[PDB]
């Protein structure tokens, strides 16, 4: 009675019989800009059921080696379905998010992943290794798409910062012996009631294991882990020709 | 509900009864193709073992939503996650998941 | 059309293997109309 | 007019944000009731499910017996204001004779806090920020001297003319807000807005300023948030000739009406540029102290 | 729940088609109402503006002096039933013996009444059209004889099996209906429904009845409606042994409780295939009669 | 009070001054389909304005010796900005249109163009001449997208019916002399509730001159006649991947 | 294994809309199904046989 659930949006339903609550990030929900928030004019489009519904974006596999992955939002989602098309024709765009991360495994093995939400999600490098060199993260790192990205120091989340202190923000931990997913509602962040769904990725959505994927010989060696996500309350505004970057 | 012989190949006598199951196995996580058919209710194939599909010989037209339970008979100790989809009039067998 | 979302996971001594029945049946909103003869008719020659 | 019964019962268009919790008054420490032992089923405030992603909400009454504390202890040293609002160096301006930077009596500084790094990393601990600042400029020769020399401090705002010499026109600051102040004098002082176009100043921004094909020449630009450029201050010894003595000017700021938004983790890895979080890879140490053993202290 | 403003005086949703006219009572043709000379600037009923797409509504009381008439003219006859509702040929079949058609003593009629002319030409008057039946079977020898013969109608819906021969199991009729009758019997009537899963059959239908690519091969289904296409209608002289006589059924359609929609311009060019406009492109006739010239009768 | 017009809708806004009046197709307006007239049980995507909008799809050249022309809807539209998106992820697709067609000239020009719009605009052909052969028109021809199609034989429409009682259907007049475009407003119109804008065509336009172009040698010759319309009170159903035909 | 069929309606898997259903199921009665005469005996009655 909160290890089983159901989630319907749109015309997609998921199902969990191993799960562990939802977070609701920050403890608020997604809401519409209001009249006194908004600046821009022009009447928006809010599509509704066309576009907050569950996206099936990915599939990474769990190994015994796995550094872990990051993906950004809506980054993952500007080419895919009816939302793709609807941040490519507009400039401005927001909407919040319901994440479902999967990893289902047996009561033999044991592992137990982070999955966290956090608001900009800046990149950063080795900087020539010796620090003296003032490289920056190409364009493929800091908006993977929907393939993700795999961390290179997973401990300073490639970007100085202690993983140890990664729970600060919204989270749950997918530990085997108890779940096989996360449930994160993010609201709409950003100092601007509207922004480029293209130009700027509100969050980043990281998947650490921190305690490594383990099993005996013989139990099966294939763990996939499966995004899958849904806009909430998705607005959009300035419209004009399709645009992809 | 009666059942759906979603595994309408095996043809020989003493095969018969494996139609009225379909399997699921280890893969390699490529979010892999297990099974499709045609949601057709008065069409030939699957449904032709329902008696959802028979009585519906009996009538020209028809007007309504169905509904396809599935129950897996695995052991106790598997687990797994399937994604199951309705794919509309007009859109052709998805290539990938 | 089913797809594995992520995988068939199983402990050491379970079987690699297993099936799905599927059941189905129609919904509260079914109707039908223009009443006519099946498709088959299920005799060759005379029945005796 | 709307009539199909799913647009009437939509909910799209809400604009309330519905909050899950809510602040309440916590002037000083919780106290502590007292507790007396407990044999029971059922009840196991010990066990929780961090997997949930919440914080363990057992208290010290239900894990042993304790004693009734009146707790006075106050909590108001660690609001936003009382750890924000102590004035800190963020910038340092040279102003030399005979020199290889400025040369020519003048200097420009684009204001930018990240330049230090205690201040920077106390900020960088939450993502958004809205405030007001008092600046303080404090100037002296390289050996801490005082001399009688005039100084003319003027904000340039993103748009206005940048002084190009000691001579520029620009310098009139018929618009811009100067302040004409002395070394002999106590430091200048000065109350700045809010002034970002946004509701706030970040300091992240996961992305691009400008929309095109975002190339190997254009990846200096990632991370770039114009919100954020508040504009330039320039600094110059007012006269025609050339100043007698090299001097130099530190500025500090305290930071005050302050509101924060998005706490993150804290840097844990030497800054090595301004804007920009890069981090020498060959050079990743742990947070903090190690010992040999687990088992042993 | 809502509460933006551009949401709450939305007009999305609204599901009543705003007319801006309205049907009244018409038993007679209109009166005419005495009128006398006018002699007036401003007032000018004789001149229009076709442009704008509506018809003249220059009455004759604004054109010249009128009596007054009483007119008890009834429009009774023009109504959609009076105008249909009377039988009318819409399908023939031949039953011969030594034949090159059906010499095996049956025959299957796919129901379509486009290929008589006379009728079909009514009918495209209009797009849409939703009706009852009433079909009549007159049956006989190629002379007009009444011969002693017995013979089975039965209606074959689609998806139902189509007798293949005079003695197929289909014939059995359990759930379809079939009707016996003898040619020396009067002719065979009965009522039939509004049968398309469409809420009216269309004499038009500008689209393809399936996805795809619409290659060559393809493109014989430019057109096909499934709405219409309502089933076979077989017949069959009712034995083991051929029949001793050649015959003829012809197949009359009287509609009636007819509604229609979308009026078009009839057809005036001579037809050549069933459900299909083609017309002959060398034989393109004008409408009507023509003559020598505009100023000569 | 009736030769000048202004029609806006989305972000769009037309201009006129020398109309003719507005003609609302079989008198009645574009309304959302009912709860009752409703079959399919999807809650629907309305997008409102990102689709409910001005497109200016096409300009064919007047000649003293042009035919006519003929586009279908929404055949026109289905590949065209947001619009077109949603044509192609949904099945199901029902709307009215306003449609403005544009023609101006000078007051020495002279001729009319009657424009008209024929619901279930099936098209034939010239069954090889003698009508001996039973040929069929090409997918290029019934549904000639955007560029539209010229008329081979304008008098019987292609289609063996007399243009002269084409009048019977929605129509304006642009006679130079007095007015520079045409504006008809359609429900919509099928025996159904909704449709594929795909596989099926509700209605074709046609712009046939009746009365030839002419003007003195000297006078601009190039008269063009621009195609622009609306589509109103948009509604979408049944989901899936993108589909083009 | 229970025995019984889903009870998951439309509503609760789909966002679905209000849809007014006047669907007619007095053709599926017994008697409608049933009260339409086939054939189920034939007899012959020949000279020489
Ligand atoms: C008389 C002139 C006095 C000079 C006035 C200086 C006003 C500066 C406003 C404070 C802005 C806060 C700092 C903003 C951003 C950070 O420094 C970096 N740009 C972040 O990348
Ligand atoms: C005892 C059996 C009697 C036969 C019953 C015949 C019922 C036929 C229903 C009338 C349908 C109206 C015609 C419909 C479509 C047109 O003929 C063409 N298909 C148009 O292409």
């Amino acid at each position: 009675s909160d290890r089983v659930a159901q989630l319907t949006i749109g015309n997609s339903t998921i199902t969990t019989q191993e799960a562990a609550n939802i977070i609701v990030g920050y403890g608020e929900w997604p809401s519409y800009c209001s009249d006194s928030d908004a600046t821009a004019v022009d009447k928006p489009t809010r599509p509704d059921v066309s576009v907050n519904r569950f996206y099936t974006l990915d599939t990474k596999l769990w190994e015994k080696s796995s550094k872990g992955w990051y993906w950004k939002f809506p980054d993952v989602l500007t080419e895919t379905g009816v939302f793709g098309q609807n941040a490519q024709f507009h400039y401005l765009y927001r909407s919040g998010f319901c994440i479902h991360v999967q990893c289902n495994a047996s009561k033999f093995h044991q592992g137990a992943l982070l999955v966290a939400v956090l608001p900009e999600y800046v990149i950063g490098t080795v900087a020539g290794g010796t620090g003296t060199e003032d490289t920056h993260p190409p364009y493929k790192q800091t908006q993977p798409g929907a393939d993700g990205f795999e961390l290179q120091h997973p401990y300073v989340l490639d970007a100085g910062i202690p993983i140890s202190q990664l729970t600060v923000c919204p989270h749950q931990w997918i530990n085997l012996r108890t779940n096989n997913c996360a449930t994160i509602i993010v609201p709409y962040i950003n100092a601007l009631p509207f922004d480029s769904a293209l130009n700027h990725c509100n969050f980043g959505l990281l998947v650490v294991p921190i305690s490594p994927l383990d099993y005996d010989q013989g139990a099966t060696p294939v763990i996939p882990i499966t995004i899958t996500l849904a806009p909430m309350c998705s607005e959009f505004a300035g419209l004009r020709q399709a645009v992809t970057q | 509900e009666t059942i759906l012989e979603v595994n309408n190949v095996p043809t020989n006598a003493t095969s018969l009864m494996e139609r009225l199951r379909f399997p699921v196995s280890a893969q390699a996580g490529k979010g892999e193709l297990c099974a499709v058919f045609r949601a057709d209710p008065g069409r030939n194939g699957p449904w032709q073992s329902t008696l959802l599909g028979q009585l519906c010989g009996y009538y020209t037209q028809w007007s309504g939503s169905l509904e396809v339970t599935f129950m897996f008979t695995g052991s106790f100790m598997a687990t797994g996650k399937m994604l199951i989809a309705y794919t509309p009039p007009g859109g052709p067998l998805p290539k990938d998941r | 059309s089913i797809w594995y979302q992520t995988n068939y996971v199983v402990p050491i001594g379970a079987p690699n293997t297993a099936y799905i029945i599927a059941l189905a049946a129609a919904q509260k909103n079914f109707t039908m109309k223009l009443c006519k003869d099946a498709s088959d008719i299920l005799q060759t020659g005379t029945i005796q | 007019g709307d009539r199909v019964a799913d647009v009437i019962e939509s909910s799209i268009g809400d604009s309330v944000s519905r909050a899950l919790t809510h602040a309440l008054p916590a002037p000083t420490g919780q106290n502590t009731q007292v507790s007396s032992h407990r044999l029971d089923t059922g009840k196991v405030p010990a066990l929780q499910a961090a997997e949930i992603g919440a914080s363990s909400n057992a208290s010290d009454e239900s894990m042993i017996e304790t004693r009734c504390v009146l707790n006075s202890h106050s909590t108001a040293e660690t609001t936003l204001d009382s750890f924000f609002s102590r004035a800190g160096l963020v910038g340092e301006i040279d102003l030399p004779l005979k020199g290889t930077t400025n040369p020519n009596g003048y200097a420009n500084w684009d204001i930018d806090i990240t330049g230090y790094a205690q201040m920077r990393r106390k900020v960088e601990l939450f993502t958004y920020m809205r405030f007001d600042a008092e600046f303080t400029f404090v100037a002296c020769t390289p050996t801490g001297e005082v001399v009688p020399q005039l100084l003319q401090y003027m904000f340039v705002p993103p748009g206005a003319p940048k002084p190009d010499s000691r001579e520029s026109l620009a310098w009139q600051t018929a618009t811009n807000p100067s302040v004409f102040v002395k070394l002999s004098d106590p430091p200048a002082q000065v109350s700045v807005p809010f002034m970002s176009p946004a509701s706030a100043y970040q300091w992240f921004y996961d992305g691009y300023p400008t929309f095109g094909e975002h190339k190997q020449e254009k990846d200096l630009e990632y991370g770039a948030m114009p919100n954020n450029m508040m504009g330039t201050f320039s600094v110059r010894t007012v006269g025609t000739s050339k100043s007698k003595y090299p001097l130099v000017v530190r500025i500090y700021m305290r930071m005050k009406h302050v509101r924060a938004w998005i706490p993150r983790p804290m840097r844990n890895q030497n800054y090595l540029f301004k804007a920009n979080p890069n981090y020498a890879g060959n050079s990743i140490k742990p947070t903090g102290a190690s010992r040999t053993a687990i088992t042993t202290l």
